[PDB]
Order: C-alpha cells, then sequence, then structure tokens
C-alpha cells in the first residue's frame, strides 16, 4: 500500500 | 535609445527632485491632524481657541500638543453658502463643535420663536448628517457650564425644552441635554460624538482633544488598511 | 544675483588649490553650476559641471580625474579642487549659474573668475572669421559651424551666443539660437538650420565690442569656438 | 407703498423683458441644425497622467503656449506641469492651502491663485533669483474666490464669494472696478476672446454679462433651477455655455439674449463642475460628479463620447489654444491629459 | 436702505429692456457658420495623424 | 497485481470521505466565488485591500480544484489511476498553491503591520506591491523547484490494479522527491523551516507588537488576531506533525495502515480547512468588502 501523498 | 538631450535629462531631474519634495512636505502633512471649529458666533469659540493656544476669512491656529502638531480651522467668519465650500474640509481628523449651555433662553436678533440654541441644535444636526462627514467623529464642547448651572437656578429649562420629565438641578439638565444633543445623530454605526464640558483650565479641555484625536487616528488606521 | 569667486594665484606644477564661489541674491541650490576656463588671448573652454541636488557630475576630458567638482548648499558655496596642475591649466576660471526646465535661460549669468598661473570628442565649433573691423550704426553677421546638426528629436536648437566685452566677464546674448537673454537689447538675432549659424547685429554701436562665443549644448563635452573679435 | 410700486414696476420689467425673448424666438437651434451630419463617438484617450498633487485637484488652467499647465489641489502646492514630457517646472507652495482657483497668466510670467483666503496671491514665474515669489497678494473681498482669470500682466477679474466680481490692477494693489448685482456668492467666470466682456454665473442660478470698461451688467440670464458652477465662453464670443447643480448644461446665445439649448440626459443626475468648448466650438466637454466627463455637440446636444478615467469627481476641465489635448483634474489627485485618434 | 436697492434693480432693469436683440435663427445660423469654417483645424474634433500629435506615446 | 480496490472500509472510510470532503469544498467555492464577487464589483479600493484578496482567492482556487479531487482520486483505490503524466506537474501545482497561500498571509500580514505600526512609513502599495504578489509565485517555483522535476513516479510492479473494472494496467504513485538516503528529509526539513519556522515567527512577532501598540469596541482586532494565529498554527500542525513522525521513527504495527487511511483525510480535512475558513476570515469580517 502506498497512499503517503503530502500537500 | 536613449533619445534625450542634455537639457531634457537635467530637465527631468529637476522634475525628480521636486517629486521628492512634494512626497517629503506630503509626509510631513500627514504626520498632522486637522480640525474644524464650528458653532454659534456667541458659543465661546474664541475663548476655546484661546484655551488651545485682517480678513473675515477661515482663519488658521496651530499648536503643539505631546508631538501630535494640530491645526484648527475657524471658518465663522465666512458669511457665503457653506454648501459650496464644506466639501474642502472632507478630510479632516475631526468637528470641533461648541455650544454654550447658557443660550437655551435668551433668543436671537430675529426673535421668531427660534430660540438661538434651537438654531444651534439646527446646525449640529446639518453638520453631523452632512453627506461629506460620514466618518468625521465630532467633539462636542458644551462651554459655559458654571453660567448654566447659576441660571438654571432661575429660569426654567422646560421653556425650550417642553418635554423635559426630570428635576431642575444641574447634574440630570446636563445629562439630559448631552443625550438629546447626541439623538441628533443618524450615523451612529460610523460616527461617534465625544462630548466634553469646559473647565477652568486649559490642560484639561486640551487633553480631552488629543484622547479624541487620537482614539480616531487610531480607528482610521485600522479601518482604511482592511483590519477590523 | 552675484557670484564671486576665490583662489587663484600662483602654483608650482603638481599642487592643488580649491576655487570656491559664493554666490548671493539667488536660489543657489536650485541651479546647476558650471566651471569654464579661458588661456590668456585664447578662447573658452568647458571645465566640469554639477547639477542641481549633486546628481550628475560631468567632467571635461582633459581634466577628468583630477577635477573634483562640488557643492555647499547651506552655505551657497561651489568648490572645484585640482589635484596634480599642468602648465595647460593656466587660465581664468569663471562660474556660471544655469537652470533647466522648459524655457529657461541656462548659463545667463557668468563670475567675474580668478586668475590661476602655473610655474574623438564630438561638435567641434569653429568660427572661421576671427577678428572683424566694425563702425557704429552699421549692421554686422557673425558666422559659426558645427561638425553635426545641433537640432534635437524635440525641435530645439542648442546653440549659445555670448559676448566677452574687453576686460569684463562672458555674458550671454542668445540662447538656443534664437532665443533672447532676459537684460539685453532686442537688435540681437540669431539665425541657421543644422550647422551653419549666424548673429545678426543690427545699428551695432560702441560697448558691442568685444569677442563672440558660439557654444553647443547637446552632447556635455561643451565645446566653445575661436570666438570672433569685433574691434573699432 | 413706494416699495410696492417699486416692486410693481420690477416685475412689469421682468414680464416685457419676457415678452421681448419669447419675441425674438423664433426657431430653436435643434431644428435649425437638424439637419447638419452628427459627430461620431468620440474616442478620447489618456496620453499623459500628470501624478504629484496630494490632495484633491481643485483648478488647472491651460498656458498660452499649449504645452504648460498649472493646477492648484488644496495641498499647499501649486504645480506647473510640462505637459509634452510630464516634468514638473514648479511647485509654488502656498499660503493658504484651501484654493479653489487657478490662472495662468496670457503672456506667460504670473501664475494667480486663490481661495478661502478672499486673497488673490499673484506669483512671478520669470525672476532673477530663479525661484517663484509673490508679487502681489490681492485684498478687499469678503467672500472666498471661486475664478481668478488674466487680462494681461497688470490686471485681472476675480469673482469671489460675497456676490461680487473685481477688476484688479496688479500694479497698485487695488479694485479699480467692482461688479455687483448677483443676489448669491458666483462661482465662475470667463472672458470674451477680445478679453472686453466677461460673463459669470452666480448661486443665483443666474449668469451676468459684465462690461469691464463700463464696469455695470450689461446682460443678465436665467433659467437654471440650480447653482451654477462653471462658465465658458465660445470661441466666436457671441455665445457661452453655463453647467449647474441641476445636471444640465445650457448654451446661451449674447445677441438672441436667451437661451439657446440645453444639454441633460436622464441617466445623468449630478450636476457640472467644470465647462470647456472645443476649438472649433463643436464640441463642449462638461465634468460631472459621476467621476467622468461628458463631450456633446453644442449644436446637436448629442452626447459624442465620454472620458471615464478618474475615480472621483472631476472639478477641472481645461482645452489647448491649438485645440490639441484636453485636461482634466479631479478629486483623485492626478491629471489626466486626453488626445484623440 | 430697502428703497435704494429697488431703484438700482429697477433702472438695471430698464436698461436690460433698451437692448436690441437679433433674432434668433441668424444667431443659430452664425454659429453653424462658425462651427463648419474652423473645422478641419480642430484636432479634437477631427483626429490629427500621429505624425503631428505632440502628445503621442 | 496486488489485488485490493477501493474499499479501504466498508463504511466509515467512503461516508467521512464524500460526506466532509464536499462539505470543505462547497464551503470553499461558496466563500470563494463570494469574494471574487464583492473584489469585481469593488471600486472604491482599488488599492492593496482588493489585489492581494484576488491573489489569496486564486491562491483558493488552486488550493481547492488543484488538490481536493486529485487527493480524492490519490486515496479512493490505490493511486493515481492516470500517471506517469499527470503525477508531476499535479504535485509541483499542489505544492505551488500550498506554499502561495502561506507566504500570501504571510505577506499580507507584514503588510498590515507596516501600514499600522509604521502609518506615515512606506505608503507606496503601487505597482511595486503588484511586482511583490507577481513575485511570490516565482518565489514558490524557486522553493519547490528543486524537488519538482526529480519527482519521479517510477513503478509499483506488484501493484497492477485488477480487481473488478478489467483494468490491466501498471498502477503506481508518485514514489519520493530524493534518492539520496536522507536528502528526502532534508527537503522535508527546509520546507519545515520556510513554511512553518520563519513564518511562524514572523506572524506572531507581528502580532504581539500590534496588540501591544493597539489597545491594552477596539480590543476586537487584538482578539481576532489571536484567533487566526492560532487557528493557522492548529490547522497546518497536523500535517507536518503527520509527516515528521513518519519520517523520524516507523509505527511498526497494523497500525501503519490505519492511521494512514483515516487520519490522513482527516488532517487534510483540517488543513483544506483554510481554503474554506480564510475566505469568511478576510472577506467578510474586513466590514469594508461586507459594505458592498
Amino acid at each position: 500500500l502506498f497512499q503517503p501523498q503530502r500537500f | 535609445g536613449c533619445t534625450l538631450s542634455a537639457e531634457d535629462k537635467a530637465a527631468v531631474e529637476r522634475s525628480k527632485m521636486i517629486d521628492r519634495n512634494l512626497r517629503e512636505d506630503g509626509e510631513k502633512a500627514a504626520r498632522e491632524v486637522k480640525l474644524l471649529l464650528l458653532g454659534a458666533g456667541e458659543s465661546g469659540k474664541s475663548t476655546i481657541v484661546k484655551q488651545m493656544k485682517k480678513t473675515t476669512g477661515i482663519v488658521e491656529t496651530h499648536f503643539t500638543f505631546k508631538d501630535l502638531h494640530f491645526k484648527m480651522f475657524d471658518v465663522g467668519a465666512q458669511r457665503s453658502e457653506r454648501k459650496k465650500w464644506i466639501h474642502c474640509f472632507e478630510g479632516v481628523t475631526a468637528i470641533i463643535f461648541c455650544v454654550a449651555l447658557s443660550d437655551y433662553d435668551l433668543v436671537l436678533a430675529e426673535d421668531e420663536e427660534m430660540n438661538r440654541m434651537h438654531e444651534s441644535m439646527k446646525l449640529f444636526d446639518s453638520i453631523c448628517n452632512n453627506k461629506w462627514f460620514t466618518d468625521t467623529s465630532i467633539i462636542l464642547f458644551l462651554n459655559k457650564k458654571d453660567l448654566f448651572e447659576e441660571k438654571i437656578k432661575k429660569s426654567p429649562l422646560t421653556i425650550c425644552y417642553p418635554e423635559y420629565a426630570g428635576s431642575n438641578t444641574y447634574e440630570e439638565a446636563a445629562a439630559y441635554i448631552q443625550c438629546q444633543f447626541e439623538d441628533l445623530n443618524k450615523r451612529k454605526d460610523t460616527k461617534e460624538i465625544y462630548t466634553h464640558f469646559t473647565c477652568s483650565t486649559d490642560t484639561k479641555n486640551v487633553q480631552f482633544v488629543f484622547d479624541a484625536v487620537t482614539d480616531v487616528i487610531i480607528k482610521n488606521n485600522l479601518k482604511d488598511c482592511g483590519l477590523f | 544675483v552675484q557670484l564671486v569667486e576665490s583662489g587663484g594665484g600662483l602654483v608650482q606644477p603638481g599642487g592643488s588649490r580649491k576655487l570656491s564661489c559664493s554666490a548671493s541674491g539667488f536660489a543657489f541650490s536650485s541651479f546647476g553650476m558650471h566651471w569654464v576656463r579661458q588661456a590668456p588671448e585664447k578662447g573658452l573652454e568647458w571645465v566640469a559641471y554639477i547639477s542641481s541636488g549633486s546628481g550628475t557630475i560631468y567632467y571635461a576630458d582633459t581634466v577628468k580625474g583630477r577635477f573634483t567638482i562640488s557643492r555647499d548648499d547651506p552655505k551657497n558655496t561651489l568648490f572645484l579642487q585640482m589635484t596634480s596642475l599642468r602648465s595647460e591649466d593656466t587660465a581664468m576660471y569663471y562660474c556660471v549659474r544655469s537652470i533647466y526646465y522648459y524655457g529657461s535661460s541656462p548659463f545667463d549669468f557668468w563670475g567675474q573668475g580668478t586668475t590661476l598661473t602655473v610655474s574623438s570628442a564630438d561638435i567641434v565649433m569653429t568660427q572661421a572669421t576671427s577678428s572683424v573691423p566694425v563702425t557704429p550704426g552699421e549692421s554686422v553677421s557673425i558666422s559659426c559651424r558645427s561638425s553635426k546638426s545641433l537640432l534635437h528629436s524635440n525641435g530645439n536648437t542648442y546653440l549659445y551666443w555670448f559676448l566677452q566685452r574687453p576686460g569684463q566677464s562672458p555674458q550671454l546674448l542668445i540662447y538656443r539660437m534664437s532665443n533672447l537673454a532676459s537684460g539685453v537689447p532686442d537688435r540681437f538675432s540669431g539665425s541657421g538650420s543644422g550647422t551653419a549659424f549666424t548673429l545678426t547685429i543690427s545699428r551695432l554701436e560702441a560697448e558691442d565690442v568685444g569677442v563672440y562665443y558660439c557654444m553647443q549644448h547637446l552632447e556635455y563635452p561643451l565645446t566653445f569656438g575661436a570666438g570672433t573679435k569685433l574691434e573699432l | 407703498s413706494e416699495l410696492d410700486q417699486l416692486r410693481q414696476e420690477a416685475e412689469q420689467l421682468k414680464n416685457q423683458i419676457r415678452d421681448a425673448r419669447k419675441a425674438c424666438a423664433d426657431a430653436t437651434l435643434s431644428q435649425i441644425t437638424n439637419n447638419i451630419d452628427p459627430v461620431g463617438r468620440i474616442q478620447m484617450r489618456t496620453r499623459r497622467t500628470l501624478r504629484g498633487h496630494l490632495a484633491k485637484i481643485y483648478a488647472m488652467h491651460w498656458g498660452t503656449d499649449s504645452r504648460l499647465l498649472v493646477s492648484a489641489s488644496q495641498d499647499g502646492k501649486l504645480i506647473i506641469w510640462d505637459s509634452y514630457t510630464t516634468n514638473k517646472v514648479h511647485a509654488i507652495p502656498l499660503r493658504s492651502s484651501w484654493v479653489m482657483t487657478c490662472a495662468y497668466a496670457p503672456s506667460g510670467n504670473y501664475v494667480a491663485c486663490g481661495g478661502l483666503d478672499n486673497i488673490c496671491s499673484i506669483y512671478n514665474l520669470k525672476t532673477r533669483e530663479g525661484n517663484v515669489r509673490v508679487s502681489r497678494e490681492l485684498a478687499g473681498h469678503t467672500g472666498y474666490l471661486s475664478c481668478c482669470r488674466f487680462l494681461d500682466d497688470n490686471q485681472i477679474v476675480t469673482s469671489s464669494g460675497d456676490t461680487t466680481c473685481a477688476l484688479w490692477d496688479i500694479e497698485t494693489g487695488q479694485q479699480t472696478t467692482t461688479f455687483t448685482g448677483h443676489t448669491g456668492d458666483v462661482m465662475s467666470l470667463s472672458l470674451a476672446p477680445d478679453t472686453r466682456l466677461f460673463v459669470s454665473g452666480a448661486c443665483d442660478a443666474s449668469a451676468k454679462l459684465w462690461d469691464v470698461r463700463e464696469g455695470m451688467c450689461r446682460q443678465t440670464f436665467t433659467g437654471h433651477e440650480s447653482d451654477i458652477n462653471a462658465i465658458c465662453f465660445f470661441p466666436n464670443g457671441n455665445a457661452f455655455a453655463t453647467g449647474s447643480d441641476d445636471a444640465t448644461c445650457r448654451l446661451f446665445d449674447l445677441r438672441a439674449d436667451q437661451e439657446l439649448m440645453t444639454y441633460s440626459h436622464d441617466n445623468i443626475i449630478c450636476g457640472i463642475t467644470s465647462v470647456s468648448f472645443s476649438k472649433s466650438g463643436r464640441l463642449l466637454l462638461a465634468g460631472y460628479d459621476d467621476f467622468n466627463c461628458n463631450v456633446w455637440d453644442a449644436l446637436k446636444a448629442d452626447r459624442a463620447g465620454v472620458l471615464a478615467g478618474h475615480d472621483n469627481r472631476v472639478s477641472c476641465l481645461g482645452v489647448t489654444d491649438d485645440g490639441m489635448a484636453v485636461a482634466t483634474g479631479s478629486w483623485d489627485s492626478f491629471l489626466k491629459i486626453w488626445n484623440g485618434s | 436702505a430697502s428703497i435704494a436697492q429697488a431703484r438700482k434693480l429697477v433702472e438695471q432693469l430698464k436698461m436690460e429692456a433698451n437692448i436690441d436683440r437679433i433674432k434668433v435663427s441668424k444667431a443659430a445660423a452664425d454659429l453653424m457658420a462658425y462651427c463648419e469654417a474652423h473645422a478641419k483645424e480642430d484636432p479634437l474634433l477631427t483626429p490629427v495623424p500621429a505624425s503631428e500629435n505632440p502628445f503621442r506615446e | 497485481l496486488t489485488f485490493s480496490s477501493y474499499y479501504q472500509h466498508t463504511s466509515p472510510v467512503a461516508a467521512m470521505f464524500i460526506v466532509a470532503y464536499a462539505l470543505i469544498f462547497l464551503l470553499c467555492m461558496v466563500g470563494n466565488t463570494l469574494v471574487c464577487f464583492i473584489v469585481l464589483k469593488n471600486r472604491h479600493m482599488h488599492t492593496v485591500t482588493n489585489m492581494f484578496i484576488l491573489n489569496l482567492a486564486v491562491s483558493d482556487l488552486l488550493v481547492g480544484i488543484f488538490c481536493m479531487p486529485t487527493t480524492l482520486v490519490d486515496n479512493l483505490i490505490t493511486g493515481w489511476p492516470f500517471d506517469n503524466a499527470t503525477c508531476k506537474m499535479s504535485g509541483l501545482v499542489q505544492g505551488m498553491s500550498v506554499s502561495a497561500s502561506v507566504f500570501t498571509l504571510v505577506a499580507i500580514a507584514v503588510e498590515r503591520f507596516r501600514c499600522i505600526v509604521h502609518p506615515f512609513r512606506e505608503k507606496l502599495t503601487l505597482r511595486k506591491a503588484l511586482v511583490t504578489i507577481a513575485v511570490i509565485w516565482a518565489l514558490a517555483l524557486l522553493i519547490m523547484c528543486p524537488s519538482a522535476v526529480t519527482l519521479t513516479v517510477t513503478r509499483e510492479e506488484h501493484h497492477f490494479m485488477v480487481d473488478a473494472r478489467n483494468r490491466s494496467y501498471p498502477l503506481y504513485s508518485c514514489w519520493e522527491a530524493w534518492p539520496e538516503k536522507g536528502m528526502r528529509r532534508v527537503y522535508t526539513t527546509v520546507l519545515f523551516s520556510h513554511i512553518y519556522l520563519a513564518p511562524l515567527a514572523l506572524i506572531v512577532v507581528m502580532y504581539a507588537r500590534i496588540a501591544r501598540k493597539l489597545c491594552q469596541r477596539r480590543a476586537r482586532v487584538v482578539h481576532m488576531l489571536v484567533m487566526v494565529a492560532l487557528f493557522f498554527t492548529l490547522s497546518w500542525l497536523p500535517l507536518w506533525a503527520l509527516l515528521l513522525l513518519i519520517d523520524y521513527g516507523q509505527l511498526s504495527a497494523p497500525q501503519l495502515h490505519l492511521v494512514t487511511v483515516y487520519a490522513f483525510p482527516f488532517a487534510h480535512w483540517l488543513a483544506f480547512f483554510n481554503s474554506s475558513a480564510n475566505p469568511i476570515i478576510y472577506g467578510y469580517f474586513n466590514e469594508n468588502f461586507r459594505r458592498g
């Protein structure tokens, strides 16, 4: 899983 | 290219120097308080001018008070149409209105039931509700309080204020007439009236003006830039 | 209006001196102040220039670096320091006032000057005649020439006509080749279009004899002419 | 009884004047110029923006050379602009910062000023010292000066708030002539091209044409319902246009001795502050209180252009002598010089 | 007093009355003639080409 | 393939996502378009009080329509469906809008401080000020430029999303802005500096000075200034606290998934509340926009 998107 | 000769370049330099001088003079003028003095002729305006400090026109009195230069303009010597020049004072910091509390009984030379102080409140209403003074606070100077106190013992206040329903003591009479004077303001949201009774020492009634002008300049500073 | 100067004298070569001008009777701080020199029995030569407020400072090519111009506006004084004086610097130094705006008359007033004794470019102005004999009551014409057209794109010609009477400081006769300086008789008139310019003196009499100088004001390396001497 | 019969005589003469005017009135100007072609939409564009004033611009006058102009803006400053290059050739400090009028001498050597101080001040431009200085501070009016204009280097005519006008000799500093007859204070004044007769508008809603030399009111004109704020002469000199607070401009004729035309619109509700004619006399420009100016046809009364470049009341208006540019001054402390294309 | 103002005003009104007036049609014709004759010399009315425009940008 | 689908959870994530983000979006648009209406109808305040408000409004436009829907798209299933082209520009514009909004708030605070505490000092808010707003966006471009180009998506080879839509394709999301070990922490630290310590310190010191030189009704300015400072601090605390914690010390638990699916959209909601609260704080309470 990859949902770290900032800003 | 530059397409400018020596004389044109020097003229441009002269114009730039003139611009600098104008900017400095304008800054100095902005670091100053402007007041407009009004009221009836027999309202002690000369006395209050003396306390603060050849042609029958506008007279300018300048005085300093704790690093606040004051320029006060008395236009009471102008007998022409007021509505044709009052806009020239649209940008004044505050308006000082002087009303004599001892003229509630006295009547003008053209005595046609129009009391002197009735004309005074008509003038105050006209000044307060003027389109050019929507955002100009008014300092209401109530003069001759001691002589009004002396006069109120004999002459009742009901002659020119029939709707009075209070005692004939000076304190209650002054409070009631103060509220009546402030009643004529129809723009309470924008402007506010600072009412002060003239006293013996000039310190108190110049300090009142200083406090009022400080408060109003703070208010315009906080309202011009978008804050508040 | 009055311009007086001080600081001249004898100088050993390689020395230094500070000529000073003490303006009076006018608004000095609003005037751009020049410096002119005149070698003995020779023509004029612009030396330096400082603008009002000390904005732009200009120097002649032959004196650039050695000469430092400055002004004390509060005391209405103008100083010209010189360094490493050479034998070519022996000249009468005049101080000239000049304002610049639309319709102004720059170089209107010249000081009396002080005597100093030491033990490429553009617009070369040539006046072919040098000595003209004259008679009172007659009309005379003086001609001068320029290396490039003096008619700027704004419609103004920048040619000036000065007169130096014998033993007297120069005075402004005509500015911008056509306009008459205030305080002079109306018999003077100027002409010319781009290169050749004429001063027309009608009904000449005494007190008008002496040398006549032409000047340019387009490129700031201002160049005078040899000057024509009207002699009786 | 004597006052009653004098009033009867007065109203009889007024009725006789009205009858004479309606007798000489046969055809309207709009009818007479109905068949002429109308000018297209005037497309003035701002060419120069003179900045530097820090308060409401109250007066502006073009120089005779049509390059130099003088402006007063109630900040203690009298600024002379070179309009071609947008330069300031002079900045004259003012003793009284309540100026309401300005004038540029036709010879170009003197500049007039005046305001609520009841005093007309003359300033010398061409001086040996190089700085503008006061030459003659005229006094004697008992009302604010609303308009001052130059006849020559030694004579002016000043209109003041004491319901009178005065012709002053500069050298002596005395009112060499006084014109009286207006009930209300006068607010504007303009001279004929030959500087022989001059008209003056007042708050009396009447415009009186006076003679400079004889010294009495030659004619009087009515028709406005409010105070007259501005007046201007036709270039011919046989007619003049007045702008008033009733949101209307009116063109009066001298020889006809009556009103000629009325320039008004329903969309226009604010009064007029300044008026000015074009060089040919066909375009009449008027500054309004809605922060823009209107360009009417002097012959057709049809609006021909709008000058919307100001965000405050337009208080000044002047057209150069050669009819090249148009200067507009407003309370936003900015001058705008407009031209066509 | 008021009587002096009264006689002065009636004298002025009589001086107004003794003035001759031309026909309004003639006055309008003169105005039209001047306006048409001074055309093409009015840069405000007829725009001047940019070559002779001194205020061009 | 990695299987998986939009069902991060059945009821809660979908419910809160749709409802709450719809609310913040609608509030943002109504407030921002109302501010735009007032500023376009404005005729007496063409000064800073209009141009800086327009800049804040357009920054609101970007920090809305250019960040909220892409965040929804990224958080729906696993990441960006259409990628390898959009990721770079979308990420840089989101960073652009966030930094631009923060620096616009800082600049308007500086302008108020100068023009109030020093009223007769540099009154000019002229085309020089206009250049200042034209150049704050250039500064944002410069600060986010070093991490802009090197924002490659790489490839999640194990993530070939095929669950129910029959969408055989390589699914991937923007991997990292820096591959040289701790340089990711370095650029995160420089962003932390430029967004949350220099602006924070400047705002708090100038706001305290304004409060001191003001009254020790006229206390409303001090109260609202303190309130807006506290709100700006507390709304942007969750995001960068979360980034700091996730960068320094791994949780090492199923929480490492749970907090990412739950709090990160909640934190984004708190942060995006700035986009809707700035119009109500700045455009309504000034009482000069409310006049018309």
